[PDB]
């Protein structure tokens, strides 16, 4: 019949439901880690914000169009595989973070399947670190 | 040896953040 | 080194990036669907609120443990398959809604993979007779 | 004949959402 509000309906159901998750899953988040997921809020939104044009940059970089997933990656981890100081962890988050704001058109799983895995893990490593590093 | 640009700058950055941290 | 911060600092910033992903989804989304939206997050707030119990023993059916997400997928697609009217796909919805905050300590993946392809499209479709009804 | 239990509900709730929201 009248199908002109179908695709609409479906993404919007999609970012509905991808927030709920996100509550459900800070509701779980005792008081110690609520205190130290909002300095990662806090610390990365400071860091996009004095680094932008930088970071602007970088994002040229791997906003073209010749560019796999798996190749994006490569340029955003390499720092880290040979500097793993926290403030280049941070550095590379903001980074990340950044790359989630503009790419809302996007796929979410476009975005998750650069940070997921290695990316992930090596700025877990040493995780104490790093949260004394914002906290 | 070059570090791909993007790596390049963000440890450019990342030293930037280690000076005013401290 | 000391490890016994890394999980916490991978959780973290798995619920983190899976935020600011959203954000960028909503930036992009005109004055219109962001209404929509808002209309979404009320009447499923308003349904799980009222429906609370009934949606407990549903729960219950669901969150047992000899049971795969095609399973939990049939036993909530089944009303829809009949019966299509805009307070079912609500209904039905509102119920997805309420196991998202719920499992918080899932992979949100296992609630993702209930909605997406047959779940989204069979709610999507006349979706406009769905707006018209929250609207 | 018979549903689910979850789809009976749900189709219940439904049934209950239309009448209201008249």
């Amino acid at each position: 019949a009248a199908i002109e509000f179908d695709e609409i309906v479906k993404k919007l159901l999609n970012i509905y439901i991808n927030d709920i998750c996100t509550t459900g899953e800070k509701r779980l988040l005792n008081n110690y880690e609520k205190s130290i997921l909002d300095r990662i809020y806090k610390s990365c939104e400071y860091i996009k914000k004095n680094y932008e044009l930088d970071f602007n940059s970088m994002y040229n970089q791997i906003n073209i169009n010749n560019i796999t997933t798996s190749d994006i990656k490569s340029k955003i981890i390499e720092a880290l595989l040979i500097d793993s100081r926290p403030s280049v962890k941070l550095a590379t988050l903001s980074f990340i973070s950044l790359i989630a704001e503009k790419w809302g058109e996007k796929n979410r799983a476009k975005i998750m399947e650069i940070l997921s895995n290695e990316i992930v893990e090596k700025i877990s490593n040493n995780g104490k670190d790093f949260i004394d590093f914002i906290d | 040896s070059t570090m791909g640009q993007v790596g390049r700058q963000l440890a450019i950055i990342g030293d930037d953040i280690n000076r005013r941290y401290d």
